[PDB]
């Protein structure tokens, strides 16, 4: 929410930890793992009826928007 | 997500459970697709956006089951497609662009017949019948002329591909009106109905004296384009 | 056999890598403009004029008796030769629309009047096709043949989207070769008939064809399932032994390894073939001439004109046949600023 960078965060965390005796800012890997729930593609659900010509999975995250183009340079690239 | 209401189990014409308070400030605007393309070239935009259209069309009927608060519950959906620029409005609607003669997006009168009477029109446009009119265009079952069919079918020339309720963009809604009052005053300084043709600079001289007039009383510097501030 | 660079006068944002050229009665017409028809031309078809290297495009009009054609991208062109009943026609089907939906609807184009001032009026009639219909596809090939003496048409090749069984919204823009069945089209009426042959192992696409005297030859192209571009020239011979169009074909030894070629007919059955791409990485650079007769294909390698260093070193390109030894090649130019006219055009001429 304040656009802070990542190595930024770890340096800041080193600072606050070493400074005053307490663990105030949660470290990196636990941060990412705790965050991973909030992105799309985490929570199992169901659909009645099943959708038309749509995949059955629910875990897939960021799909490449190319949408599976045959890279063959004969067609429009 | 604009609003979630309740339905169980009688008439429930409306029981708002959560109606979003600040639906404009971007802190409620979730992005879902991004492409390094331009707004103009219909080609790549359709080519990528297609899948999302298929999801739209496949979702509106079937119903969803989600485990929330320990309870597995059902969910239905509508869709109100508004967030498009007028250019994109008619582009997704397939209609001509942009300074055409079929100015409206819900009535089908042209420029002039809308100029005759202003406040007497009924809303007709909807995605389905625009699809229908395009089909009539394509088959052309009456061997009509170019312009004759163009008029009879109400300027439908390209198969639209995303149902959007063509609602007014509240944002500008004034800039045309602002410059219209500007023109009213520019033709009020110069007595118009006695002299039906102001000259090249007479119009500009009238705008100049009007500008220093409103600089005298309301103190507004000469502006080029009627953005929000000056218009308000 | 030489190139001359041209200059794009105007309307430079109306040509795209996929397009076609209908050459007929002098004035030749470009079909397949990018984007939906603009108001400057509700037809979309343009008439192309060349004057001291200047490439101008005028907005051809329509008839009144005519239906209106969306700007299809890569249909199968077939010059329906001038004869009974109404000379002379161009068969177009079916390509894919600017919105990625395919036509699966045959179209036929003809000329009506002129000028009075050089103006060549046109008409575009849909001919409904019943069957046993050909499936919607793109990049395939259509041609005309005449058997004792009745005239029919032949369709073959082409890829398509996954049928609406596993057409999934993450593979929603993938393609697969259509099942290789040639289709036989009667123009009157469109009682299309499907046919097969155990020699039609698997259907390839982008393969320019050549028909003559009720015998056709299919040249090199590109197939995906094996990812190879095989060099097996194909011939087929049909006979309209009514009420059966009974067919056979034959493999040949040598077929060139070329895709998306620029075919200019010079003589009776003399075709100078430029060839677009040798393999999926290296463009085809040189030229080719093919004669044909009952003997068969007579290959030859003519003089390749020295392409300029820029076109020599560009990755890809395209073009069309200006007809009669003349042709147009277009190269996507990379440079700042994008004018947006980022396309260079060379007029190539044989002899
Ligand atoms: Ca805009
Ligand atoms: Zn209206």
């Amino acid at each position: 929410n304040t656009f802070l960078s990542c190595s930024q965060y770890h340096k800041m965390y080193r600072t606050v930890k070493a400074t005053s005796g307490r663990q105030i800012f949660q470290p990196l890997h636990t941060l990412r793992n705790a965050e991973k729930e909030l992105l799309p593609g985490f929570h199992q659900f169901e659909w009645q009826p099943a959708l038309k010509n749509v995949s059955t999975s629910w875990d897939v995250g960021i799909i490449d928007g190319l949408s599976g183009w045959t890279v063959s340079v004969d067609d429009v690239p | 997500i604009m609003s979630i209401s309740i339905r169980l189990e009688g008439e429930d014409d409306g029981i708002t459970i959560f109606q979003e308070q600040k639906p404009n400030s971007e802190l409620s605007c979730r992005p879902l697709c991004l492409m390094f393309v331009d707004e103009s070239d219909h080609e790549t935009l359709t080519a990528i956006l297609g899948p999302v259209v298929a999801e739209r069309k496949a979702m509106m009927e079937s119903r969803l089951i989600i485990s929330v608060g320990g309870l597995l519950r059902s969910f239905r959906f509508f869709f109100r497609g508004t967030g498009y620029d007028e250019k994109m409005v008619r582009e997704m609607e397939g209609l001509e662009a942009s300074g055409s003669t079929y100015i409206c997006t819900l009535c089908d009168s042209t420029r002039a017949e809308a100029s005759q009477n202003m406040v007497l029109h009924s809303i007709t446009r909807s995605h389905d019948e625009n699809l229908e009119r395009y089909e009539i265009w394509r088959k052309n079952p009456f061997s009509e002329s170019a312009d004759e069919l163009r008029d009879r079918v109400k300027g439908v020339s390209a198969k639209p591909f995303m149902e959007t309720q063509p609602t007014l963009d509240a944002l500008h809604c004034d800039i045309g009106n602002a410059t219209e009052f500007y023109k009213i005053f520019q033709d009020e300084i110069g007595e118009v109905y006695q002299k039906p043709n102001p000259s090249r600079e007479e119009r500009r001289r009238w705008r100049s004296t009007l500008d220093k007039q409103l600089r005298k009383k309301m103190k507004l510097k000469p502006v080029m384009r009627m953005n929000g501030n000056y218009a308000r | 056999m030489s190139l001359q660079p041209l200059t794009a006068v105007n309307c430079g944002s109306l040509v795209q890598p996929g397009f076609s050229l209908l050459d007929l009665e002098g004035d030749v017409y470009l079909f397949g403009q990018k984007g939906w028809p603009k108001r400057s031309c509700p037809t979309g078809i343009f008439g192309v004029r060349i004057k001291k290297g200047e490439l101008k495009l005028r907005a051809i009009s329509f008839s009144n008796n005519s239906s209106y054609l969306p700007p299809l991208r890569c249909p199968a062109i077939a010059h329906f030769e001038a004869q009974d009943g109404k000379p002379e026609c161009y068969l177009i089907h079916g390509g894919r629309t600017p919105n990625n939906e395919l036509s699966s609807s045959l179209y036929m184009l003809s000329v009506d009047s002129r000028g009075c001032n050089r103006k060549v009026t046109l008409r575009c009639e849909e001919k409904e096709l019943v069957g046993d219909v050909p499936s919607a596809r793109y990049g395939h090939t259509l041609s005309v043949i005449n058997s004792r003496g009745k005239t029919a048409c032949v369709l073959f090749g082409g890829r398509s989207y996954m049928p609406p069984t596993e057409r999934t919204t993450q593979n929603w823009n993938s393609v697969v070769d259509c099942p290789p069945q040639v289709y036989l089209i009667d123009l009157e009426f469109g009682c299309c008939t499907a046919h097969t042959l155990p020699e039609l192992t698997d259907g390839q696409s982008f393969h320019v064809a050549l028909a003559r005297q009720d015998c056709v030859y299919f040249l090199g192209g590109h197939i995906l399932s094996s990812d190879c571009r095989p060099s097996r020239l194909i011939r087929l011979h049909v006979e309209l032994l009514l009420g059966s169009p009974v067919l056979t074909c034959t493999i040949l030894h040598e077929g060139l390894t070329i895709t998306s070629a620029i075919a200019s007919p010079i003589g009776y059955h003399e075709y100078i073939i430029f060839g677009g791409y040798q393999s999926e990485t290296q463009k085809r650079m040189e030229c080719t001439y093919v004669g044909l007769d009952d003997v068969g294909v007579h290959m030859e390698s003519r003089e390749p004109p020295q392409w300029t260093s820029e076109i020599s070193h560009s990755r890809t390109w395209f073009g069309g046949s200006l007809g009669k030894g003349t042709a147009l090649v277009a190269i996507p130019s990379e440079g700042n600023p994008t004018p947006p006219e980022a396309y260079h055009f060379y007029q190539v001429s044989f002899q």
